[PDB]
């Protein structure tokens, strides 16, 4: 099977600007490639073929070149609609195969997200669970590190995390980070922290509680 | 066009016939 | 359109024909990928001229020329292998196997007339589907026609433009010429049926091989005059490989084609060779035809005529070709 | 215009059968191929095969050998892709997309996907906890509560807060699955002085048990 790579997963961008998207082929595929234009819960579209040919009504701002093993599809003058995934695919041989994506993703003022750390609700502990909830709400970029400490300790293990897609009217992004324990395991310790690093600050957002107080 | 029975499979795998 | 036609025959009428050694059309290994619409007309003439045919039958410059625009017309575009570069690609092979391979000096001139003639015309109207299908999907042309179907048919076209005002090339002929003229282009447009030449080459392969084949024989001539035909209609598969690689394409597309027809209006299963799905197997269908319908007959011709050697030269060493590939 | 419709979202158990639709408009599937392509969450797009509904034949990749058939017809110009003895990495979106059968591979026509998800679960209503802060005297401004959403299956639930009154400033987190069984958690913001003197209510539905929840966020833990 021939390997499509697409480097970047993500892009931010801004309406007006030269946008380009890579991917990159294991084998020799020629120009036998075609790009593919996809937004949420919509069928994709084919916006370039033959590596550089413009597919029918798809508009004169969309351009790709290369070949062999080097591919590029080009935004020029990138537009508001224009915000989608893009994938390549060879058609070269058999099985034919595609690309990861990229996602054109809008570019804003940078903002320090909103950190709130949540104890488990007693309910929750007559049930014999207990998850500690970490909210890092409306920040941008999206590049983001969340951390938990048990008792100053980094706790690796039963942490899931949880992101939106980027806000269509605010731009910004937000997560969700729960410690999930058995009634037990939270009950032998007291201190419980969230700590986020984002590069809107040099010293990482904190947030905790102390189970004996609360 | 009538041809032996043997040579039938033959003939008809290529486009004669 | 009539409008780019009648211009077409401005300039065709009016250009200077190349000699037959600027053209390379004395080569068995002669290639047209690269020829314009109008190089080819202007071969064609070449051919004729060559061939005396223009001066010992008082034709016209106009009236041939017009004539040769009509066939060429008379061809279908979207068709993909049995266009116009078919017969052309046909009657080259005719040509040079007249003059290179030496059989002029073996035959009449009404006979070399016939062949030419013949050889440019015999898939007239063509439309890229075999006898085979024409008849298991009851098209009219099968209710018209008894046996060997298509080929009536490019014969009925052929004469139809031979009737055409200026484009009676033969009108220079005595009506007894003229009438036999036509009795062998029909023989040998015929000739060009797959079926006939498998129904008849037995009888001529013993010739040969008994060392008793003859042409003086009036019989032996007129069936190796089939065998000629058939020679050269096919002659594609004694290319360099590069060029029967390609032409092979075509053949290859026009058959998966009338598959496609087979299961979507006949609703039958096509033969493995017009299986579009099957491309993969295509080599040895190549390997198993060439030795079945090809190399067969070649090597006869070459008994016939040492100088045709090129043509058996170039079947086998295609044959090598696809017989490796066969096996990946 | 050319278009290729597909069937809904689909919520199936390991082990079962499903089977998929893709219907033509504005354009006949004879003369091309159908192909279709499973993408996976968090992963890219994989070729499973193509059908020629106008003979019939069918090519499949040998990762879907007797996983995958697809069928088609003409006359009502439809593709079929159905999915046997399903387990949980079959759960992805598939889509059915068409090309020339003359053409290398160009994918000028796509439908807009199905998803399938696969799971070995019965349906469980959710738990629904408070998410109310500590009383850590510190002095702050906006206040930020929460309603944990635990334990259910299938998807989806659906969460508001004051029965949609408060609507900007909320975040409800795409669910992830911890063992077989979904969780996701939903933020609220409001002003530091309207809370606790204003209720605040997280109402959580989930239609596949027909349990509502109200869950109203008081002060402590
Ligand atoms: C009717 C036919 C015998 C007369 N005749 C003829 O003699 N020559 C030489 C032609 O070229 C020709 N074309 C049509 N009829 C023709
Ligand atoms: C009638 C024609 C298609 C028969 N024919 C042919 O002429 N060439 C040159 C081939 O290579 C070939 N292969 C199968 N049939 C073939």
């Amino acid at each position: 099977d021939i390997v499509m790579t697409q480097s970047q997963k993500f892009m931010s961008t801004s309406v007006g600007d030269r946008v380009s998207i890579t991917c990159k082929a294991s084998q020799n595929v020629g120009t036998a490639v075609a790009w593919y234009q996809q937004k949420p819960g919509q069928s994709p579209k084919l916006m370039i073929y033959s590596a550089s040919n413009r597919y029918t009504g798809v508009p004169d701002r969309f351009t790709g070149s290369g070949s062999g093993t080097d591919f590029t599809l080009t935004i020029s003058n990138m537009q508001s609609e224009d915000l989608a995934d893009y994938f390549c695919q060879q058609y070269s041989s058999y099985p034919l195969t595609f690309g990861a994506g990229t996602k054109l993703e809008l570019k804003r003022a940078d903002a320090a997200p909103t950190v709130s750390i949540f104890p488990p609700s007693s309910e929750q502990l007559t049930s014999g669970g207990a998850s500690v909830v970490c909210f890092l709400n409306n920040f941008y970029p999206k590049d983001i590190n969340v951390k938990w400490k048990i008792d100053g300790s980094e706790r690796q293990n039963g942490v899931l995390n949880s992101a939106t897609d980027q806000d269509s009217k605010d731009s910004t992004y937000s997560m969700s980070s729960t410690l999930t324990l058995t009634k037990d395991e939270y009950e032998r310790h007291n201190s419980y922290t969230c700590e986020a690093t984002h590069k809107t600050s040099t010293s990482p957002i904190v947030k905790s509680f102390n189970r004996n107080e609360c | 066009e009538a041809f032996n029975h043997l040579e039938l499979h033959e003939l008809a795998q290529y486009g004669i016939i | 359109s009539h409008m780019e036609e009648t211009r077409e025959l401005q300039s065709l009428a009016a250009a200077v024909v190349p000699s037959a050694q600027t053209l390379k059309i004395t080569d068995f290994s002669f290639s047209d990928f690269e020829l314009s619409d109008l190089e080819t007309a202007l071969c064609t003439i070449r051919m004729f001229t060559d061939l005396n045919l223009v001066q010992n039958f008082q034709m016209k410059h106009e009236v041939l020329c017009r004539w040769i625009l009509s066939v060429k017309k008379n061809y279908r575009k979207n068709v993909a292998y049995h266009n116009w570069r078919h017969a052309f690609n046909t009657a080259q092979c005719m040509f040079a196997a007249l003059k290179a391979g030496k059989i002029q000096n073996k035959l009449t001139d009404l006979e070399i007339l016939a062949l030419l003639i013949a050889a440019l015309s015999h898939d007239l109207d063509h439309r890229g589907v075999n006898n085979s299908y024409i008849q298991r999907s009851e098209h009219p042309l099968a209710q018209l026609y008894c046996h060997s179907i298509m080929e009536h048919h490019h014969f009925d076209q052929c004469l139809m433009i031979l009737n055409s005002p200026g484009n009676q090339i033969l009108s220079g002929l005595s009506i007894e010429e003229y009438k036999t003229t036509l009795k062998i282009i029909k023989q040998a447009i015929l000739a060009t049926d797959l079926a006939l030449y498998i129904k008849r080459r037995g009888e001529f392969f013993e010739l040969i091989r008994k060392n008793q084949f003859n042409l003086e024989d009036p019989h032996q001539k007129e069936l190796f005059l089939a065998m000629l035909m058939t020679a050269c209609d096919l002659s594609a598969i004694t290319k360099p490989w590069p060029i029967q690689q390609r032409i092979a394409e075509l053949v290859a597309t026009e058959f998966w084609e009338q598959g496609d027809l087979e299961r979507t209006v006949l609703q039958q299963q096509p033969i493995p060779m017009m299986d579009r799905n099957k491309r993969d197997e295509l080599p040895k269908l190549q390997v198993g035809f060439i030795d079945f319908v090809c190399t067969q007959l070649y090597e006869a011709l070459t008994h016939v005529s040492e100088d045709c050697f090129p043509l058996l030269d170039g079947c086998r060493k295609n044959r090598q070709k696809w017989q490796a590939l066969a096996e990946q | 215009e050319v278009q290729l419709q597909q069937s809904g979202a689909e919520v199936v158990r390991s082990g079962a059968s499903v089977k998929l639709s893709c219907t033509a408009s504005g354009f006949n599937i004879k003369d091309y191929y159908i192909h279709w392509v499973k993408q996976r969450p968090e992963k890219g797009l994989e070729w499973i095969g193509w059908i020629d509904p106008e003979i019939g034949d069918t090519e499949y990749v040998p990762k879907f050998q007797g996983k995958a058939t697809m069928t088609a017809d003409t006359s009502s110009n439809t593709a079929y892709l159905q999915l046997s003895s399903l387990t949980s990495e079959d759960t992805a979106v598939y889509y059915c997309n068409a090309g020339h059968d003359y053409d290398r591979g160009r994918f000028p026509y796509w439908g807009q996907g199905t998803l399938v998800t696969v799971s070995a679960a019965k349906t469980t209503p959710p738990s629904v906890y408070p998410l109310a802060p500590g009383s850590a005297a510190q002095t702050n401004s906006m206040v930020t509560l929460g309603c944990l959403v635990k334990g259910y299956f299938p998807e989806p639930v659906t969460v508001t807060w004051n029965s949609g009154s408060l609507s900007s400033g909320v975040h409800t987190f795409p669910a992830v699955l911890q063992s077989d069984l979904y969780t996701l958690s939903s933020s609220v913001t409001v002003p530091s002085s309207t809370w606790p003197s204003e209720t605040v209510t997280c109402n959580v539905a989930h239609p596949a048990s027909s349990t509502k929840v109200d869950k109203k966020i008081v002060p402590r833990d």
